RNA sequence: UCUGGUUGAUCCUGCCAGUUCAUAUGCUUGUCUCAAAGAUUAAGCCAUGCAUGUCUAAGUAUAAGCAAUUUAUACAGUGAAACUGCGAAUGGCUCAUUAAAUCAGUUAUCGUUUAUUUGAUAGUUCCUUUACUACAUGGUAUAACUGUGGUAAUUCUAGAGCUAAUACAUGCUAAUCUCGACCCUUUGGAAGAGAUGUAUUUAUUAGAAAUGUCUUCGGACUCUUUGAUGAUUCAUAAUAACUUUUCGAAUCGCAUGGCCUUGUGCUGGCGAUGGUUCAUUCAAAUUUCUGCCCUAUCAACUUUCGAUGGUAGGAUAGUGGCCUACCAUGGUUUCAACGGGUAACGGGGAAUAAGGGUUCGAUUCCGGAGAGGGAGCCUGAGAAACGGCUACCA
RNA sequence: UUUACUUUGAAAAAAUUAGAGUGUUCAAAGCAGGCGGCUCGAAUAUAUUAGCAUGGAAUAAUAGAAUAGG
């Protein structure tokens, strides 16, 4: 039912343009998938050619970035706390890229601590909002990947300007 | 249509190839391989238009799937293999070796080689660019990959490629004062020496070419074939010399 | 600068907040090629601009076009209007005739209608807009 | 051709519907399930308004 | 910018050549000879010059016998419109240039090409570019006139044998109308 | 277009009379060569038959098949059926729709997918339950076949019993390379310090006065260390993790060579089919610029339900209002937008003409589109397929 | 100075058209190779516009820190 073709919108002076052939399979497109935090649920699709493509119905787990500290580690994901596009999103706690959610603390403050021996000492100085996060227990990151094309839910932890904006628009 | 298109009208069919308007609906058409479409000769119409050996394309399958056909030193069975320019067919039981080279009309030429010229070709260099593990890599107008090329070697360049082992022997940059083969447009077949190279960044270059006669031409520098240097070719040419 | 839900930044571009080397952020910019030069205002600009030629993820290639600018009256957008005299062989004559042409304009270009614009070719930025100016004058 | 009468409108109905929806669109201007599923004249009435308009006179 | 200050490399170019085999030789110089002659084909006036006087100065270092080649050269790359002009000014300042360095007899195997060049630009079409009052230009080498002076340093090195080709198009002219 | 009249005889303006192609049709029709076959704007409807299948030595035969044989001891010749693989997306036909659409020439992919062909390309030694298949794992399995059956009817098929693989699903087996003390001074030995695939997703990183001394007169002594494009966040490499996560030969024919410590030991030839990535080729999808017949008694159009653009997301093979959310109010137009007509598929071409022009081009080649009319899909590298499937209308 | 305009060169499939050779028995056609090195043979051409490269002195638009000021 969907299609990507450009022959059915109006032509740039305002003209409307006629059927000029059938629909075909190669300007197709697909229902979108609208992932959700959950155990995790993943479906194959067949695209063009033999490639296949990940949807992430549902996901609970990723892989976020410490840009900083240059480390990744899997992390929980809580929830959507916000998403630039739409709320309706935020409020439904769907999955996409862009999307501001909030992290399970653990595993980067037990590396912190193993690394630098804290809970030198100006290498461990952190900035001021992350630390609070880190008292908090959770972490605002930013999703990197795109759940339904690839059926991974990555991202990176905010950091410096752009958590200081997300924290101004939250 | 719906994919990819299996048959060719005669009439469609490349010029260069010399067929009967008459004789059929339809013509070779020549499978994917080393070379393009309209700038190859399928094997079957070599055998048959061209050296008469076999007498209809029933009689080229019979000859093909006897082995004795080789191009470039291997044994090719298929009847439309798209054999190309440079390339060297060898028949042993005829004792033949042929390079396939143009003549002034813009024709691929029966041209007999020499054993020791048959153990080698020219292949002008098309890409040149590092693949994985950082494994430098050139391209050829054949589609031949060859790995650990000379640092030299850049585009446009000619390396020649030893049949036996598919390695580079020696090679040629492109230069003034080179010699050239024209392997398009109206000047296909024609053998000279370069004069400049005008450049246009972001379009085509061209290529100022001068025949012994000291006739002056002008062409894309994609048609340009450089086969050695001036009065000293690489390869053996055929009659005519490319002039006119 | 950041005037937009979602935050502004050039990707894959990384300014650590711990080793503060410089007060600038890091920011990246190339030449289009073809002799147009990079206006100064680019790179020490603090504009964010995906459809940049010089620094956006855009290249120029294709053919490069001339304009007279007849409408900036929406965003990073411009309508140029290109004039051209067609040939009727039937009267030997010729008669006006003019195409406008919808251009990206990055914000490190000033406009006025009615300057004349270099602009070169990139891939389709939106429904119509096929082009991005890459010389004022 | 767009809309010329054609042989045998009938059988054609679908085809009709769609040329429908097109003059309404381009004319608009004047006037301002899933089939792969697993379960499924006007003279007359003018002379009686003059005649009848006649008697009352 | 630089393109004036590269041009000398090319007289440098010639001379480690020149040291090298005998069939390097033959392999490089004409290489180095040929680009020379293309930077000729630029409208910048001044970069004209540079290249005139480098090749003048590789014109010493080589010898009378190269001058069929590198006339050859300029011939093709020469043809059309102010090109010609071109290429009658070079020949000269190349001629003159090689003055002293040109022996008896020397000019004898360029004589044919260096009279059609004279011929044409004297009688010719270029000669009457040259005293066309329409013709509007700053370019030097159309408003200058060297076919005279390169006349005479033909003749003075022509052996009296070949001189009858200098005569030939004389007597054709003269059979035209005049 | 010319010719003859209109006067007693001329000139000018008028009048009168005569002066190939297409369709339909009439009569005649012996010989040679050659060649075509539309038409009710009815792209209206179709009985019957055929037009797409395919096996090499080389994927799978205990057919209760045939024929063989030194009369068979896993099999072996040939081989129906069926599984598996590939093809059926080519070809052929028609011109309904379609008026910046198709198409023609000319561009781009630094914007993407690509079966097949051709060329390259993958020793990861080790890493506790070694309680160990690799001299080689399972049914987590079935067809053909045997047998019991339903229906008036179809290339309809049910229940039960069997049995294979290049089907399906699992899974392994003393290496190479940097330095190198010490001896020895070369054809060197090596105590020892070290290093170790791909594929997916994300983040980060890289990708820029030795003019001396000695020497045997050679040479040695310190230093260098990515490439390409007009142009890139390119090619490529590195780090840290991630994955319902891949790949890294449990395959087949022909033949029986070489070493021995004589073992059905070790090793070994020529081919077939596969397999990861890159390049190539056959392609595909989008795409830049210019160019279409009649209509102004069609002057304003598009924008509520995307029209023009910005940011982000989704979807896609991928760019992009392609779609969604939030924003602005834009975009085309007397240089004719928009609307309408078209007995409008476009071109190469055909006819006529002295030249300019006018007309025709369904029709042997190229491109587009369709398969009674709309809509949606499975499979596949490739189809919105129709001699594939499902619904609605006739 | 730039543009228009004009010259030249690439490009614009084949078939079709013009043209060259050839006793298909002639012709309509089809067609490229002959003798034992012979200097033997389609030599070929053709396309208004748009894009690309190139030579131009006129013509027609377009420009100037032109003959400026103290
Ligand atoms: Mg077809
Ligand atoms: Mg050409
Ligand atoms: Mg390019
Ligand atoms: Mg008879
Ligand atoms: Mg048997
Ligand atoms: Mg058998
Ligand atoms: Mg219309
Ligand atoms: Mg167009
Ligand atoms: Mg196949
Ligand atoms: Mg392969
Ligand atoms: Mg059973
Ligand atoms: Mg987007
Ligand atoms: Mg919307
Ligand atoms: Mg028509
Ligand atoms: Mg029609
Ligand atoms: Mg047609
Ligand atoms: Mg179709
Ligand atoms: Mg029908
Ligand atoms: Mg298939
Ligand atoms: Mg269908
Ligand atoms: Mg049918
Ligand atoms: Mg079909
Ligand atoms: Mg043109």
């Amino acid at each position: 039912g969907i299609s990507r073709d450009s022959r059915h919108k109006r032509s740039a002076t305002g003209a409307k343009r006629a059927q000029f052939r059938k629909k075909r399979k190669f300007e197709l497109g697909r229902q979108p998938a609208n992932t959700k935090i959950g155990a995790k649920r993943i479906h194959s699709v067949r695209t063009r050619g033999g490639n296949k493509k990940y949807r992430a119905l549902r996901i609970e787990t990723g892989n976020f970035s410490w840009a900083s500290e240059g480390i990744s580690k899997k992390t929980r994901i809580a929830g959507v706390v916000y998403h630039p596009s739409n709320n309706e999103l935020v409020r439904t706690n769907t999955l996409t890229k862009a999307a501001i959610v909030q992290i399970d603390a653990t595993p980067f403050r037990q590396w912190f601590e193993a690394h630098y021996g804290q809970t030198r000492a100006a290498s461990a100085k952190i900035e001021s909002s992350v630390e609070s996060q880190f008292s908090a227990g959770r972490l605002y990151a930013c999703i990197s990947s795109r759940p339904g094309q690839s059926g991974r839910c990555d991202g990176y932890i905010l950091e410096g300007e752009e958590l200081a904006f997300y924290l101004r628009r939250l | 249509a719906r994919g990819p298109k299996k048959h060719l009208k005669r009439l469609a069919a490349p010029h260069h190839w010399l067929l009967d308007k008459l004789s059929g609906c339809y013509a070779p058409r020549p499978s994917a391989g080393p070379h393009k479409l309209r700038e190859s000769l399928p094997l079957i119409v070599f055998l048959r238009n061209r050296l008469k050996y076999a007498l209809n394309g029933r009689e080229v399958k019979a000859i093909l799937m006897q082995r004795h056909v080789k191009v470039d030193g291997k044994v090719r069975t298929d009847t439309t293999y798209p054999a190309g320019f440079m390339d060297v067919i060898t028949l042993d039981a005829t004792n033949e070796n042929f390079r396939l080279v143009y003549d002034v009309k813009g024709r691929f030429a029966v041209h007999r080689i020499t054993d020791e010229e048959a153990s080698y070709k020219l292949g002008k260099v098309k890409k040149v660019q590092l693949g994985k593990k950082g494994v430098p890599y050139v391209v050829t107008h054949d589609g031949r990959t060859i790995r650990y090329p000379d640092p030299n070697i850049k585009v446009n360049d000619t390396v020649k490629i030893d049949l036996a082992s598919g390695k580079i022997t020696d090679f040629i940059k492109f230069d003034a004062g080179k010699l050239v083969y024209v392997t398009g447009g109206r000047n296909l077949g024609r053998i000279g020496t370069i004069v400049h190279k005008e450049r246009h960044d972001g379009g085509f270059d061209l290529v100022h070419i001068k025949d012994s006669l000291d006739n002056t031409f002008v062409t894309r520098l994609n048609n340009v074939f450089v086969i050695g240097e001036q009065g000293k070719p690489y390869i053996s040419l055929p009659k005519g010399k490319g002039i006119k | 600068v950041q005037s937009e839900r979602a935050f502004q930044k050039q990707p894959h571009i990384f300014n650590n907040p711990k080793v503060k080397t410089s007060k600038r952020t890091k920011r990246w910019y190339k030449n289009a090629g073809l002799g147009f030069k990079t206006p100064k205002t680019a790179i020490e600009g603090s504009y964010i601009d995906k459809k940049c030629p010089f620094t956006g993820l855009v290249s120029i290639r294709g053919k490069i076009l001339t304009g007279t600018v007849v409408s900036t009256k929406m965003h990073r957008t411009i309508v140029i209007r290109r004039a051209y005299l067609h040939y009727i062989p039937k009267y030997n004559r010729y008669e006006k005739r003019h195409k406008n042409v919808p251009v990206h304009v990055s914000p490190a270009f000033r406009v006025q209608v009615g300057d004349i614009v270099t602009v070169g070719q990139c891939r389709p930025i939106s429904k119509t807009v096929r082009f991005n100016v890459v010389k004022v004058s | 051709g767009t809309y010329r009468k054609r042989f045998n409108e009938k059988a054609r109905s679908g085809h009709m519907a769609k040329l429908k929806e097109l003059k309404r669109i381009r004319n608009k201007q004047f006037t301002r399930p899933n089939a792969n599923a697993e379960i499924l004249s006007r003279l007359k009435k003018k002379r009686l308004d003059k005649f009848i308009e006649h008697q009352l006179k | 910018e630089t393109i004036i200050e590269r041009m000398p490399i090319a007289e440098a170019l010639v001379n480690i050549v020149l040291g090298l085999t005998n069939d390097d030789i033959t392999n490089f110089l004409p290489s180095i000879l040929t680009n020379i002659c293309q930077v000729l084909r630029s409208k910048s006036e001044e970069l004209r010059d540079a290249v005139r006087v480098t090749l003048g100065k590789i014109s010493i270092i080589l010898g009378a016998e190269y001058l069929v080649f590198v006339i050859k050269e300029l011939m093709a790359t020469l043809k059309r419109g102010s090109q010609i002009h071109v290429l009658s000014y070079t020949v000269h300042y190349i001629l003159k240039s090689m003055h002293g360095v040109l022996k008896h007899s020397d000019l004898d195997t360029s004589s044919s090409m260096i009279v059609k060049i004279i011929m044409e630009n004297i009688f010719g079409f270029a000669g009457e570019e040259k005293d066309s009052e329409n013709y509007h230009t700053k370019v030097k080498e159309i408003k200058s006139n060297k076919s005279y002076d390169a006349g005479e340093i033909l003749a003075s090195n022509i052996s009296l044998t070949e001189f009858g080709t200098l005569l030939s198009p004389v007597k054709a002219l003269l059979m035209v109308r005049i």
